[PDB]
This record gives structure tokens, sequence and C-alpha cells, in this order.
């Protein structure tokens, strides 16, 4: 009751808390283990410094640089690296726990499902690239082809045009959930791309491709 | 007579509305000697509708100019070549407008049909 | 009707 | 400051020059040649941009504020008729030379990219631009009552000084220049109402502008203003008779765009009034047997491209098919003309009439086409002459599918055997037969104009089997064998009055992958190689928005500063390889298109021919083995 | 003289007047036409 | 005879007479319905929904009054007599054939074409009040 | 005769008020931008008249290009009502066209 409505009374202020309140709110959110409500206020935190959606319509666009909209994603990403605070401690509590008990799940795994329920669920993609971006940097890529939001789908086709290892993930995230062809209809159209690709990669592109 | 009718029709409601046009602005005075809020629903829809005017002005336009485009190559070819070949022309337009009229008419009658369609499910 | 239409060549 | 104030001293001085016609004319002159750039006949207007910022006036609106004026009112002073032409033709001349002066793609692509992709650093200079020139000015007088009141009455005269003044004579110069504002404003109204009036107007709402309208709002178009003139079409199909091939020329396209247009045509057929008009002392049959005359007018071997007859023809059959593809099915003056009894959502043919003797537009078209030949010797399969059958055909068409035009049309081709001309006049195709005197595998062949041709003789081909097939098919359900027996002779190569004709799988050589009109040699391409033609794409890939994208791509490598000079040929002859590469995949797309409708118009005439056949089968089983064998190779 | 009225009445349409929006229509005929009704 | 002696002469122009009549008084109506809304609401406090309406005039206004959209017209005029001079030229040229026309044109199938139209326009009425009533009969539904 | 004295009563009576017109003038002796609104609407029906001349001159020319020995003959008048009809099966089209389209807003 305390937790539930000290974040009803930070969402009210969103569109004016100071990252140096918000820090510090996320802090004790994560010692008593509310990491799936921290998630939701710096999301909510960030919408409500940009209702516009001018993150969108600046990465939309494509990294225009020397712009106004830099406050915009620069402010989103405080809240969004909080989220990636939050999510690092979540593991660490639960680290290595399994998710059950017989029959039963813990509450360590129920507090894991809260938490990435907020995220995977969310309306914000570009808090959703910022994510798909960190995951990468921390090699959690199975996490990657799980996740079954269509941002996945636009971020990694929207990478894979300029780089070889990102359109490698998307096949990847093609060919585990079965949809071969597509997968397929990417190595054939990467291995016949003006990209910087080695002859003998292309075999094997065009290799996984004829299978 | 009967395309005589319909220009009666539109003189009638024509005075119609002048005579009530008319009529608001006296009542005005009459009120003074002795509605300003509703006048301006009257300025904004004359400018409403001539609003539409002026893109009909525009389609007129366009379609001159994708005239005489046309009449240029009519005078074009008439000037480069300097009875009964036409004929065949008339006779090959009306068989295609026998065929234009069958095609017109199902659809009205697509409409009419689909129209007592609703009607009918109004009252069954 | 046909003086010149006639395929008499 | 003439030795009062300047606003009033101008118009003084600018009424003290009105009186008159010698100093009028003069003055229009030496205004029409200042307006003239340094640089001859696109930017830096022809004006300074600062003229008459001092005083408050509007730069050089009060110029043409008051030559309009002038042309307007003061046109009834003149009694001498050679000096009021003189002077009306000084009047469109000065239009003219201020029309052309006016950039269309250019505020196009402004009002398109500059704000909302460009900076708005030269927002500024198309403004001012736009401000500044008297394209508006001008174009809000052409909605005047005064002046398209005047150029009706310029253009109304008596035909019989027409007919005995000279070529050079004033009358016809100043028509022409009138037919050719007409036309530049027909085609330049939507620009002007779209990216002018809005600006100008919020120009004027935002700073303080003193000007005084002299449009009418009624009007909200240029037709408005001269759909109640019925006289005009009458006098433009009576100078057809003149014999003046650009006067003609002009007249043909100003015909062609009014019956273009949609309002035109919804105020006279909302009973009618056109046809009253035309039929008022005989003015249609008169027209029609000009127009005959006219085409049936030989023209000039050497002079192909250049003879005026062959360019009045094709004006013609251009305004023909644009009359008679708008609004198909309700009637119009084309059918008048070609010799039809124009009725209300009905056609008929009059007794005695000149369609009924077989004299007139249609039977004249029909002897033209049936008396040329196109097989020549020096160069054969001509270019021009596989054109003027295409349009032929193309209007045969459109009268043929029109139902309202279809029996009796149809009745009066089979009345004078058309398909035996038409057979007549077939000619094979053969590899080694050059067009133009350019052989077909030359790889300058895509490139050259010959595509068109030969996409014409397919359509034309393809044309004539549709034709032949719907023949075929009423003379079957017709049950009557007196023609199904000539029919077959003439499929089998007999003729009998015997002459022999080449039979329809004779015909059947335009299916040929030899060509690989599919496979395309794909150069290195080294660079430009990520440049695909996505935005470019019905198959139709635009080479400007390629082009503006090596263009940006261009600029910046040579912003990044790296071996920019000596690397620039590389891009451009990539460039010019690139720009024959989209022209050759259009005309292979076209080839294609051209190859699939001549096929599906063979196919069906081959199942016509085979499910209407009562004779017996024994006979043509020789028939049925060629075309098996002939389709063997291009099955395979 | 229905004819005669259909012209009459087809006349007096393509010419004029001040009717606010009903502006004289430019005839076609023919070749234009029969396009103009197959583009319908 | 006498009902189309009537029409044709004595209707036809009370009718346009009355057209252009009520358009004269229709611009006199607004005239006064202006001033109205003029010295009476002099009262310098004209606002509110003033703004629209000048908002709109000014749209209206800006879009009429440019260069390019005044210019097409006159560009258009002279592009039309450009077609008058040379199609007048080529007509005086070609002006000969004459009796070919007349003859040519004065025929038989014409008197069939009139009576295939006269059955054109028969069942394009009986067409068109069809959609009429299709119309006015689906406005009622539109009700219910 | 109605319509026709419709626009009797209905003109002596606008000059009637003029009485009290000069009457307000008299009461204030003692704006622009609707004289710019009346203008404005009443500049473009010379816009309409002029292009109502254009398109006739360009029947004119039309028609008496295509003929000129004949303007009273049987073909042009074929041409103009056939033209009508043309336009009235067009309006027919679009209009039926339209309440087709107004139907599949009732099958919800």
């Amino acid at each position: 009751a305390l937790l539930a409505e000290s974040l009803r009374l930070f969402e009210q202020v969103a569109g004016s808390l100071t990252p140096a309140n918000l820090t510090t709110a996320v802090e004790q959110y994560i010692s008593l283990k509310y990491y799936a409500g921290a998630i939701q206020l710096c999301l909510t935190v960030a919408q409500q410094k940009d209702r516009g959606n001018t993150a969108l319509s600046w990465v939309n666009d494509g990294k225009p640089a020397n712009d106004s909209r830099k406050k915009a994603f620069d402010e989103r990403k405080i809240c969004y690296n909080l989220i990636h605070q939050v999510l690092d401690k979540l593991e660490s509590d639960f680290a290595g726990e399994p998710e059950l008990v017989d029959g039963r799940p813990t509450l360590a795994a129920t507090k894991r499902m809260e938490a990435y329920n907020v995220v995977n669920d969310s309306s914000d993609e570009v808090f959703h690239f910022d994510l798909y971006e960190w995951y990468i940097e921390k090699g959690w890529t199975d996490r990657i082809l799980s996740i079954d939001s269509p941002h996945v789908i636009t971020y990694l086709q929207r990478l894979a045009e300029t780089d070889f290892r990102h359109a490698e993930l998307l096949c990847r995230f093609y060919t585990t959930r079965s949809r071969f062809f597509e997968a397929a209809q990417v190595q054939t159209n990467l291995a016949k791309s003006d990209l910087n690709i080695s002859l003998k990669d292309r075999i094997i592109l065009l290799s996984r491709a004829k299978g | 007579l009967s395309s005589d009718i319909l220009a009666i029709d539109q003189l009638r409601e024509l005075v119609k509305q002048d005579a009530d046009n008319a009529r608001l602005s006296f009542k005005a005075i009459d009120n003074l000697k002795l509605s300003n809020a509703d006048l301006i629903s009257y300025f904004s829809k004359t400018a409403d509708e001539m609003e539409e005017m002026m893109k009909k002005f525009e389609k007129t336009i366009t379609e001159i100019e994708a005239h005489l485009t046309g009449v240029e190559a009519h005078a074009m070819a008439m000037q480069n070549v300097a009875v009964d070949e036409r004929v065949y022309e008339l006779a090959a337009v009306l068989r295609e407008f026998e065929e234009s009229i069958l095609k017109v008419a199902g659809v009205v009658g697509g409409v009419k049909e689909g129209v007592t369609e609703l009607q009918l499910r109004d009252f069954m | 009707i046909l003086p010149m239409y006639k395929l008499s060549p | 400051n003439p030795f009062p104030g300047p606003q009033e001293c101008m118009e003084m001085m600018f009424r003290e020059f009105g009186t008159g016609f010698e100093q009028s004319n003069a003055f229009i002159q030496l205004l029409t040649t200042l307006l003239v750039p340094p640089e001859g006949l696109n930017d830096s207007v022809p004006f300074p941009e600062w003229l008459g910022s001092s005083i408050r006036t509007l730069g050089i609106e009060p110029y043409v504020d008051f030559v309009f004026d002038v042309f307007a009112n003061r046109t009834k002073d003149i009694s001498d008729p050679s000096q009021l032409r003189i002077l009306r033709l000084s009047c469109l001349d000065f239009v003219m030379v201020c029309l052309v002066t006016f950039n269309e793609d250019l505020i196009v692509l402004g009002h398109e990219s500059n704000i909302s992709i460009d900076d708005a650093m030269a927002a500024t200079n198309l403004a001012t631009y736009v401000r500044l020139h008297p394209f508006s000015r001008v174009m809000e007088w052409l909605f005047n009552e005064k002046v398209i009141t005047s150029l009706i009455n310029t253009i109304h005269q008596d035909p019989i000084s027409l007919g005995s003044a000279s070529p050079d004579s004033p009358l016809v110069v100043s028509i022409l220049r009138a037919i050719q504002v007409m036309i530049k404003a027909l085609e330049l109204q939507e620009t002007y109402l779209h990216l002018v009036r809005p600006e100008v107007l919020r120009y004027q709402g935002e700073a303080g502008v003193r000007r005084k309208p002299v449009a009418n709002a009624a009007y909200s178009a240029f037709e408005d203003g001269i759909l109640s003139h019925l006289s005009l079409v009458v006098d433009l199909g009576k100078y057809c008779n003149l014999g003046h091939a650009e006067l003609t020329l002009a007249c043909l396209k100003l015909l062609e765009k009014i019956s273009t247009s949609s309002r035109i045509l919804s105020a006279w057929s909302p009973r009618n009034k056109a046809i009253v008009q035309l039929e008022r002392n005989g003015e249609g049959e008169t027209i029609s047997a000009s127009l005959s005359a006219s085409i049936m007018a030989t023209l000039d071997p050497a002079l192909a491209a250049s003879g005026e007859n062959y360019r009045v023809k094709l004006a013609i059959l251009d305004f023909l098919y644009a009359c008679l593809r708008a609004t198909p099915d309700q009637p119009t003056i084309a059918h008048q003309l070609l010799g039809f009894h124009c009725e209300l959502s009905k056609l008929g043919i009059e007794p005695k009439g000149p369609f009924d003797m077989q004299k007139s537009l249609f039977h004249s078209l029909l002897n033209v086409l049936i008396t040329l030949t196109v097989s020549e010797e020096e160069q054969g399969m001509r270019g021009y002459l596989v054109t003027l059958k295409y349009r032929v055909l193309r209007i045969l068409q459109l009268l043929w599918k029109s139902p309202l035009s279809a029996s009796l049309v149809m009745d009066e081709l089979r009345a004078t055997n058309f398909l035996f001309h038409m057979l007549l006049r077939e000619v094979q195709i053969q590899p080694q037969l050059p067009w133009d005197g350019q052989l077909v595998t030359g790889c300058e062949f895509l490139l050259s104009d010959a595509s068109l041709a030969y996409i014409d003789y397919l359509a034309s081909r393809a044309a004539i089997f549709e034709y032949i097939g719907k023949e075929l098919c009423s003379v079957s359900q017709n049950r009557i064998p007196s023609i199904k027996r000539q029919i077959f002779d003439a499929l089998n190569g007999q003729i009998f009055v015997p002459l022999t004709i080449p039979s329809i799988f004779d015909f059947f050589d335009f299916i040929n992958t030899d060509y690989k009109w599919e496979e395309i040699p794909s150069p290195h391409f080294t660079y430009l190689k990520d440049l695909d033609l996505g935005p470019c794409i019905g198959v139709h890939y635009d080479i400007r928005k390629a082009q503006e994208i090596l263009a940006l791509k261009r600029k910046e490598y040579e912003h990044s500063q790296l071996a920019t000079p000596e690397f620039l040929e590389t891009v451009e002859l990539e460039e010019k390889v690139l720009i024959e590469w989209l022209t050759v995949r259009n005309r292979a797309n076209l080839l294609l298109t051209a190859r699939l409708n001549l096929l599906q118009a063979w196919a069906n005439l081959l199942l016509v021919m085979i499910e209407s056949n009562d004779f017996k089968s024994t006979p043509k089983m020789a028939f049925l083995l060629q075309a098996l064998q002939a389709i063997l190779p291009t099955l395979e | 003289a229905l004819f005669d009225s259909l012209l009459a009445r087809n006349k007096k349409q393509a010419e004029g007047e001040t009717a606010l929006g009903e502006l004289p229509s430019l005839q076609l005929g023919l070749a234009d036409l029969r396009q103009r009704l197959r583009k319908l | 005879d006498a009902i189309l002696s009537r029409h044709d002469l004595d209707h036809t122009v009370r009718a346009f007479n009355a057209r252009r009549r009520h358009a004269e008084l229709s611009r006199r109506c607004l005239h006064l319905a202006a001033r109205v809304q003029v010295l009476r609401n002099r009262g310098y406090a004209l606002s509110g929904d003033e703004d629209e309406l000048k908002q709109k005039l000014q749209q209206i206004d800006k879009t009429l009054n440019d260069p390019a959209q005044g210019s097409r017209l006159e560009e258009l005029w002279s592009r039309l007599i450009v077609l008058r001079g040379y199609a007048e030229d080529l007509k005086d040229q070609i002006n000969q054939a004459g009796i070919t026309e007349s003859d040519g044109l004065g025929e038989e199938i014409e008197a069939k074409a009139k009576k295939i139209l006269e059955d054109y326009d028969k069942q394009l009425q009986h067409l068109k009040k069809q959609v009429e009533e299709a119309k006015k009969d689906f406005e009622e539904w539109e009700k219910q | 005769s109605n319509v026709e004295s419709q626009q009797e009563e209905l003109t002596a009576w606008l000059d009637r008020y003029e009485r009290e017109l000069d009457e307000l003038y008299a009461k204030q002796m003692g704006e622009r931008t609707y004289k710019l609104a009346e203008k404005l609407t009443d500049q473009l029906d010379e816009m309409g008249k002029d292009l109502a001349k254009m398109i006739k001159e360009i029947n004119d020319m039309s028609n008496t290009l295509s003929k000129g020995s004949k303007p009273d003959d049987p073909l042009t008048q074929i041409v103009r009502v056939l033209n009508g009809h043309l336009a009235q099966l067009q309006w027919i089209d679009t209009n039926a066209a339209a309440l087709q389209a107004k139907v599949a807003a009732a099958q919800k």
C-alpha cells in the first residue's frame, strides 16, 4: 500500500521529476524488490517529458545530429538507463535461482515475470530500440530472439540493411520461430547485396538459404 | 415543359432564401430603429460556398488546358493531312453508348435493390 | 454504291 | 517627379501617354523589350528587385495594370481597324512575354521540398520571386469579363477578310497570339490557383499592401467566363478552311482542350446547345467536307516530319481521339463530324446524307487507310506511316467499343469488305527487314525510336486480329454461310474475285527469344551500386527520383574531400549509363506487354476460329498439325 | 420536334450564364468523346 | 404550337430575366446584410467568431491573389488565340471542300441516329429518375 | 408571376430599408474588411463570366474549324445532343455509384 501509493504520487508529477529524485526513487524501489514498478515509473516519466514523441520523429528520420530533439532522447534515456539499472540488480538478486519449486513458482520468479511484462508490453518503441541495443552490448543474444513484440522486427530489419552481423540475428530470429522462407529470403537478398561481405561468407549465406 | 419545371423549381427556392436573407437584414435594422451573431453563419456560409466554386474554377481550367492540348493535336494532324470514313464512327459511338447505358443500368438496379433490401430489413 | 471499294486489283 | 505627389504624377503621365495609338503602341513595345532579360529567352527575373522601393509602390505592377486597363477600355476610340489590330497584337505579345518568363517546375519543386526538406534560406528567394513577378497580376486580370469579351470580339471576324487577307496579315498573327495566350492560361490556371493565390493572400494579410481586385469571384475557373460564348467553336471550325498550318494547329489544340474539360460539357449537356449551334446553317457539313479534303491531301516524302499536312492530320486525329475517349457513353461533336445524327441518348443516319452516300469523314479515313502502303524499299517499314495507321486504328477501336456507335459501324464495315483490304495491306515481319534503315538486333535499337513503331505495329496486328475474330463470331452466330466461305478462303490463303495471301500461321513470327528482351547485360557499377530504383516506380521508373539521389550522393562525396576531382568522371559516366539502363528497361517492359497483348489477341482469335467452324476437320488437320508444330517450340 | 428540343436544350445549356455555378460546358464529339465514354 | 410559342419565347425570357434579377437582388441583399454588420456593430467590440471569418476570407483571398493562378488564365487566352489564328489559317487554306462536306454529311443514317438518340434520351431520363428516387427513398432510411 | 411579384415586394422593401439605413447614417454621423469581403466574393463572378466567354470561344473555334460551310447542319446537332447524353449518363453513373457507396454504411 505504501509503494503502490508512492507510485501513484510519482506518476502524477512525471512530466516534472528531476533526474536526481527519479534516481533516488528507483534506488529505493530496488532495495524493496519493487522491480516491475520502478520500471513503470521511468517509462512513464519518459512519455511525459516528450508527449509529442519527438525522440521517435528524431530516430525515425535517423540520427539528425545538431538538433534540439537531442533533449528529448537524452532525457528519455536517463530514465531508460535506470530501467537497465533495475534489470541488472533483478538478475543479481535472483542469480541462477530456479523459477520453481516443484509445482509452485518462486516469488523471485514472479517478480521476474512482473518486471519483463512491463518491458515487453510497453508502447514506447524508442525505449525498445534503446533496450535492444543494450541487450546486445551485454551479449544477451537469446533474449532478443524470444521477444515477440513487433518493435524488435523493425529494429533488426533496419539494422540488417547496413550491418551484416545484425542481419544474422534477424535470420536467426525467423529460424527459431520456423519462418524458414523468411530467413532464406534475407540470406539470399543479403548475398546479392552491395555490402562488404566476403565471397566465402556469401557461399555460406546461399548454402543456408538453399536449406 | 418538363424541362421548364426544374427551371421554376430552382427559381422558387432561390427567391425564398433571398427573401429570408433580405428579411433577416431588415429585422436587424427594425430592431435598431426602436441578430449580429446570426449573419456570421451567413457570411461564413457564402465563404464556404465560394471556397468550392474556386475549386470548380480550377477544375474547369485544368480541363480547358487538357482540352486545348488536344485541340493542338487535332489541328496538328489536320495540318499534316493537308465523309464515308466518319460514318463508321457514329455507329461505333452509338453501339458503344448502348453498352455504356446497359452498364450503368446494372449499377442503378443494384443500388435500387440494395436500398429495398434495407427498406425490407427495416420492417422485417 | 461501291465505286472504289471493290476488290478488283 | 516629372515637374503634386508621385502616385498622382505617374498616373497623369500614363493617361497622357494613352491618348492615341502611335505613342501607346510605342510604349507597349518599349515595355515588352525592357521585360526581356539580357541573356535572351531560369532565375533572376528581368528587373531590379528594388524597383520602386523608395516610394510606396507595388513595383512593376502599375505598368501591367495600366496596359490591361487600356486594352480593356480604350479599344473603342480606334477607328482605323489596322491600328486596333496592331494594338491588340502588341498587347498579346506583351502578355506572352510576361507569361513565358514564369517558372513552373521551379515553383513546384520549391513548394514541394524547399520548406519540407531543404532549409529556410532559399525560401525567401522564391517568395520574393513569386511576389514581384507580374504573372499573378496577369492571371488575376485573365478572370475579368472585359478581357475575354475583347478576345472573343477580336477572334469573331468575317470570313471574307481572312480569305482575302495575306498570310502575314496582322489579324491572323493577333488571332494566333490570342489562342496561344488562352492555351497558356488554361495550362497555368491550376498552378496559379494552387501556389500563387494563397501565398499572395497570406503576404497581403501579414504585411501592408493596398491592391484593387480586378477578378470575379464567381468565375472559379477560366472556363466559367468562356462557356457563355457559343459562336467560338463555330468560328474555330470555320477557320480550318484557310490553309494556315499554325492557325489550324492552334485551333485544333484549343478545340481538343475544350472537349477535354468537364465543366464545359456539364453546362452544355446537363438537352444540349452545341449540337444545335453547329446545325444552324450546315456548319458541321462544311467542316466535315473541309476535314475530308484536308486529310486526302498527299504529303511530301522528303519532308516527312516537317510536312504541315501531316501535322494537321495528326492534330485532327489527336482531337478526335481525345473527344471520343472522353465521355464515350454520351455522344459528342465527334459523332456529328463523322456524319451521324446526334440525338438525345441515341444516334441514327439520315437518308441521302453525307454518311449514307459513303462520303464523310469516317469513309475518308477508311479510304486513306486502305490506300496506304508502308512496305518501302529504300528504307522499309517507315515510322510516321505506322504512327498514322496506329492512330487510325485507335480511333476505330474507340468507335467500336462504344455500344452506342457499334452496330452501325460494324454494318458499314462488313458492307465494304474492310477486313479484306486490311489483310491485303498486311506485311510479313522478319529479322532481316530493317526499321528505318536500322536493324533490330542492333543494341541501339532499344535506345532508338524504332521501339515506338514496333509497339504500334504490334498493337495494329492485335486490333486487326480482334476485329477479324469479332466479325467471324458475328457471321457464325448469324448462321449465314455466304460470308463464311470467303472468310475461310482468306484464312486458307486464297481469294476468289485467284489472289493468294499469307495464312495466319505466317504472321506467327513475333515470338522470338533470340533477342533476349528479358536478359540485360549488367555493367560492373563499382560505384552507385547501392542506389536502387525504390522511389522511381504501371511499370514506370522515373529518372528524376534517381537523379536527385545520385546528385545528393555526389554532393556528399565532394564534401567528404577525398579525391573529388578525379573520381567525378566515374560518377558522370555511371549516371550516363544508368539513364540509358532505365530507358532500356522501360522499352523492354513496353515491348513485353505489347507482345503479351498480341499473343492474347491471337489466342482469342484462334479459339474463336476453332470453336465456330462447321467445315470438315480432315482437311484442316494440316493446319492443326502446323499450329501444333509452331506452338511446340513456344511451349518448350 | 423532340430531337429539336434536345438540341435547343443542349444549345441553351452550353451558353452561359450568371447562375452562380453552372457555366457553359465545352462540347467534344466523336474521337475524344468515345475515349471519354470508355473512361467512364 | 400555342404551348411551344408560349414556352420558347414568353417563359424562357422571364425565367432568365428573373434569374438575373435574383442574382442582382442577392448582391444587394448581401450588401445591405453587410452594412448592417458595419454601422450598428461599429462599437469597436467586434471580435470572437470574426477571426475565423477573416481567417477563411484571408485564406481564399490569398489563394485567389496569386501571380501564377492569375497568370494561368492570361497565358491560356493567348494560348487559345494561337490556335485561333492557326486554325483560322489552316481553315481558310482548306476552305474548298464545301460540296463534299454538305453533301457528304446530308445522308439518311442521320435520321436513324436521331431516332436512336431520342431512345437513348428516354432510357437515360428513366435511369436518372430511377436513381433520383433511389436517393430520395434512401435518405428516408437514413433517418430510421 | 408569383416568382415575378416576389421580385417586386422584396425589391420595394429592399429600397425601403435604405431610408432606415440613411437614418442610421444620420444617427451615426452625429467595415473595410466587409467591403473587401463583398468585392472578394464579387470578383470571382467576373472570372466565371470570362471563363464562360473563353469556353464559348473555344466551342466556336472547334465547331467552325471542324465544319464551316453549313452551321445549320445535323452533324453538330448529333454531336451536341450526344454530348448532352454523355454528360447526363456520367451524372447517373457517378450519383448511382455514390448511392451504392452509401449502402455499404448500412452493411454494419
